[PDB]
């Protein structure tokens, strides 16, 4: 049983914009097995208007899903995600970075 | 289009 | 330019918790347009793109049906493979199926697909010539033996040269608007200073699609590789596409550094440079 640990992407759908709003994106990847745990934070809580695509995976048989919910980005709100695999002895936390 | 074929392992 | 047709089926087993967990997606390109899933409520295909929406009740009826017969056949296989590795009823396992077929930019036949991988590595593959097998190890040989005397590839080498071709064709003219798109990327390079020594470049590709690109970074006009990260292309959740590629450089050498843009909606390659 090959496991294979995810990779974790957190951004936006369009370019950030204080009061403007938009998307944000959770996108992992490159997991095995499938059953996984992703929540959407915001400064440390669980969102719960998350929507997630349909499990597919890449060529290597690695698995990928994009979480995702509608925000409107503010200068001192902070976004998260948090993920939760067998291959994590705990969740790992990746923080939303705008200024990329 | 899916494929109808029987494919076992 | 070229063009695919892909259905990626993931069945998992749940020992205690009922049936296993059956999933199917089918993809035209890097457009997801039907899904399959054991756990919910309609047990139909459904749609997940505008344009195979306007396909009629026969059409959905059928894929149903073949969707379905799938379905039963990944129930079983997972038992089967179970029995061939010598495992207990106890532990959950994956079985994976992939298969489908790429075409040219004259939309007829390049390569077929038709490959099963089990709890996350190979298990058997059709190969290119679509008339052979490669076992990945000895219980998957078992498999080959008996698709062999069988003649397996052969009623294969048809779907996957005859319908999925035809059916492809098919999808691009209905969904002509958008699978047959080119979005040249949005580009755009950031600054910013680690230090008082050196900067983080990072060149940006937005909004593209299809997914293929490459970005890469060149010093003085030669390829660096050197100092650099790329992030996996990534879904922007509207259709599109997203990637980055970062090279940090000394301070004061920002003017050296150029980042090259190759995509199939760009007339010409992309010359970024800072500032």
């Amino acid at each position: 049983m090959i496991q294979r640990t995810p990779k974790i992407q957190v951004y936006s759908r369009h370019p950030a914009e204080n009061g403007k709003s938009n998307f944000l994106n959770c996108y992992v990847s490159g997991f095995h097995p499938s059953d996984i745990e992703v929540d959407l934070l915001k400064n440390g809580e669980r969102i719960e208007k998350v929507e997630h695509s349909d499990l597919s995976f890449s060529k290597d048989w690695s698995f990928y899903l994009l979480y995702y919910t509608e925000f409107t980005p503010t200068e001192k709100d902070e976004y998260a995600c948090r993920v939760n695999h067998v291959t994590l002895s705990q969740p790992k936390i990746v923080k939303w970075d705008r200024d990329m | 289009k899916l494929s109808h074929q029987p494919v076992l392992l | 330019g070229s063009h695919s047709m892909r259905y990626f089926f993931t069945s998992v087993s749940r020992p205690g918790r009922g049936e296993p967990r059956f999933i199917a997606v089918g993809y035209v390109d890097d457009t997801q347009f039907v899904r399959f899933d054991s756990d919910a409520a309609s047990q139909r295909m459904e749609p997940r793109a505008p344009w195979i929406e306007q396909e009629g009740p026969e059409y959905w009826d059928g894929e149903t049906r073949k969707v379905k017969a799938h379905s039963q056949t990944h129930r079983v296989d997972l038992g089967t493979l179970r029995g061939y590795y010598n495992q207990s009823e106890a532990g959950s396992h994956t079985v994976q199926r992939m298969y489908g077929c790429d075409v040219g930019s004259d939309w007829r036949f390049l390569r077929g697909y038709h490959q099963y991988a089990y709890d996350g590595k190979d298990y058997i593959a059709l190969k290119e010539d679509l008339r052979s097998w490669t076992a990945a190890d000895m219980a998957a040989q078992t498999t080959k033996h008996k698709w062999e005397a069988a003649h397996v590839a052969e009623q294969l080498r048809a779907y996957l040269e005859g319908t999925c071709v035809e059916w492809l064709r098919r999808y691009l003219e209905n969904g002509k608007e958008t699978l047959q798109r080119t979005d040249a990327p949005k580009t755009h390079m950031t600054h910013h200073a680690v230090s008082d020594h050196e900067a983080t470049l990072r060149c940006w590709a937005l909004s593209f699609y299809p997914a293929e690109i490459t970005l890469t970074w060149q010093r003085d006009g030669e390829d660096q590789t050197q100092d650099t990260e790329l992030v996996e292309t990534r879904p922007a959740g509207d259709g599109t596409f997203q990637k980055w590629a970062a090279v940090v450089v000394p301070s004061g050498q920002e003017q050296r550094y150029t980042c090259h843009v190759q995509h199939e909606g760009l007339p010409k390659p992309l010359t970024l440079r800072w500032e």
